[PDB]
RNA sequence: CGGCCUCCGAACGGUAAGAGCCUAGCAUGUAGAACUG
């Protein structure tokens, strides 16, 4: 390898990063076989990580060799496929998985080095479900440690040096809690991506009406810093639209559409986050 | 040093037959009896 | 009994009022060594004896070099008995060295890096004051 | 390191003496005329035998 | 440079560890067999400073 | 004046092969961990 590769929260914050390799370290829990380790020390009192996937592991799925998560928005790996709606025959029996393996091997290596290998482009569609499922800021409480089980019955002899955070033991009962490495990587029945798929089913996005003739389009909260050709040049070429009506009286707007199908592009593109000047429009279909 | 096993033709010893016979490279004997190793380790037990 | 004398020739004359105390710490270190790992084992295991080592060796540096109350004939003696650490001492000379705590604490080579331990950084440029352990000896702040 | 070392003739000639038992009280080679690494080389080569030399 | 040691720090780890059956130490095992490869040298170093009878 | 003095012992080939069965060990010591108008 040249470094690893994972994500920010993974990577950490200090400018100069110190990490510590070794050439054919571990055993890649997907390739199998032998890999190099490079272990980076995360932050201030914060567990020193290690790379955790071959490389070619990695660019297989395009995910973080050590956070495990998608690298573009960073959900889990069945989520970010399913968002591109993607399906990977990545085969699981011994045989067929080492076979799988050096082919897969043999045919990345006639790679460059830039980007995954296959499917990974032609699902480059990043929706905005992946996009708004994205996490924001790095949530750095990945490299605190673990459960100090001295510390968990009061054993922790060694004063503040409990190798692990001396907290409250989570209940195992939590779906959140027992998630096998391998079937996190393989996109099986991950319960957080159930939580996440959850999470963006209950997640709003607007709404469809009944009766194919009501296409005029309320959007609510204009403000009148808005123009007919804004409210147009917002929803113009995404279709055609019959009329608008720019409510200024009650700061909102009315779409007629001249395709149903693209109003519903509009608008269902636009619930929330039509961001044009800065307003928080709400597209929806008028009475 | 302890000389430890015997050479005792097992299938003579079980079942009084060798189908070797007389080349037999062990000793043709059907006799129980306790070992070299077997007292020790009882009476110690004991 | 005691760390059975070699060179068959006569101590010189102080260590004779170094003599209970090199006997303690002798035994004190041999019940110190046979001591049980109840979680006192592993990484703390030898936290002990390099304490007992280092205690010996800075008695007899203050007793000829702080006190002058000993001969360097006798201190020579008591050296070559393996009471002392020579090197640990022509170390303690120094300036920012007095209280290294093993000699190992400065072993650069011990390291991935190329340093030494926390456990030689002044606490001042730490300004964090959390809890320094040195893995080797196990000590705090040594400088 | 310990090498290299000098000694005075008092020391030596005591040692010599101290010595004396595993030592072999002879002053010249012409003792081993044809006793010596060379005779027996070309012995060897001949398949001769000296008479208290090896085969 | 590399310096010397109390010798008590090693008879304290090898009494310590005497047989490897303790749980404790568990990995060091692997490491004791690989150093299997080895014994052939510490056997002629041992034996080649052998203590000449007449010291004790 | 004659001297002449080999050697040396162990293994395989010999007391089946099996699937199941069950439980120590032996290995692991990891990765992660949730959010809004
Ligand atoms: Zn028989
Ligand atoms: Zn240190
Ligand atoms: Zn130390
Ligand atoms: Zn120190």
């Amino acid at each position: 390898a040249d470094f690893p590769i994972l994500c920010q929260t993974c990577l950490g914050e200090n400018p100069y990063i110190r990490m510590t390799k070794e050439k054919y370290g571990k055993e890649c829990k997907i390739c199998a076989r032998p890999f190099t380790v490079f272990r980076w020390c995360p932050g201030v009192r914060m567990r020193f990580k290690k790379t955790e996937v071959c490389q070619t592991c990695s660019k297989l799925k395009n995910v973080c060799q050590t956070c495990l998560l998608d690298l573009e928005y960073g959900l889990p790996i069945q989520v970010r496929d399913a968002g591109l709606s993607f399906k990977d025959d990545m085969p699981k029996s011994d045989v067929n998985k080492e076979y799988y393996t050096q082919n897969m091997e043999r045919e990345i290596s006639n790679s460059d080095g830039t980007r995954p290998v296959g499917m990974l482009g032609k699902a480059t569609s990043t929706s905005d479900m992946l996009l708004k499922l994205a996490r924001t800021t790095p949530y750095y409480k990945r490299n605190r440690p673990h459960i100090c089980s001295f510390w968990v019955k009061g054993e922790c002899k060694r004063g503040e040096e409990c190798p692990y955070r001396h907290e409250k033991p989570t209940d195992p009962d939590d779906p959140l809690a027992d998630q096998n490495i391998k079937d996190r990587y393989y996109g099986i029945n991950d319960p957080v991506a159930d939580k996440l798929l959850k999470r963006a089913s209950t997640m709003p996005r607007l709404d469809p009406p009944e009766d194919k003739t009501i296409t005029t389009l309320y959007v609510g909260g204009l403000g009148d810093t808005i123009t007919e050709t804004d409210l147009r040049n917002h929803f113009y070429q995404f279709g055609e639209i019959r009329t608008i009506t720019v409510v200024q009286r009650q700061q909102c707007a009315f779409i007629q559409f001249a395709t149903r199908q693209a109003a519903e592009v509009a608008a269902e593109k636009s619930f929330n986050k039509l961001i044009v000047n800065g307003r928080r429009l709400n597209v929806k279909w008028g009475r | 040093r302890w000389d430890y096993q015997p050479d005792i033709c097992k299938d003579y010893k079980e079942t009084g037959f060798c189908g070797f016979g007389d080349s037999c490279k062990f000793l043709h004997d059907r006799s129980d009896y306790k070992h070299g190793w077997q007292i020790e380790r009882e009476l110690d037990e004991g | 009994m005691p760390k059975v004398k070699r060179s068959r020739k006569a101590p010189p004359d102080g260590w004779e009022l170094i003599e209970p105390t090199l006997d303690e710490l002798d035994q004190k270190m041999r019940e110190a060594e046979t001591e049980p790992h109840e979680g006192k084992r592993k990484v703390e295991s030898l936290w002990p004896i390099f304490r007992i080592h280092h205690q010996k060796t800075r008695y007899i540096f203050d007793l000829f070099y702080k006190r002058k109350a000993i001969s360097r004939e006798l201190y020579e003696y008591c050296i070559k008995e393996g009471y002392a650490d020579k090197n640990l001492i022509a170390k303690w000379k120094k300036q920012g060295y007095e209280n290294l705590c093993c000699l190992r604490c400065i072993q650069t080579r011990d390291t991935n890096f190329g340093t030494n331990c926390i456990c030689r950084v002044p606490k001042s440029k730490l300004e964090v004051g959390r809890i320094i352990e040195c893995t080797h000896c196990g000590c705090r702040g040594c400088s | 390191t310990y090498q290299r070392w000098q000694f005075t003739l008092p020391m030596m000639s005591t040692l010599y003496r101290l010595a004396n038992q595993l030592l072999t009280d002879l002053v010249d080679d012409n003792y081993f005329y044809l006793f010596d690494l060379k005779a027996f080389f070309t012995s060897k080569a001949l398949n001769m035998a000296i008479p208290g030399g090896p085969k | 440079q590399k310096e010397d040691m109390p010798p008590e720090h090693v008879r304290k780890i090898i009494r310590d560890h005497g047989d490897m059956t303790n749980r404790k130490f568990r990995h060091d095992k692997r490491v004791y067999l690989g150093a299997l490869k080895y014994m052939p040298h510490a056997v002629l170093k041992l034996l080649e400073n052998m203590p000449m009878p007449w010291e004790q």
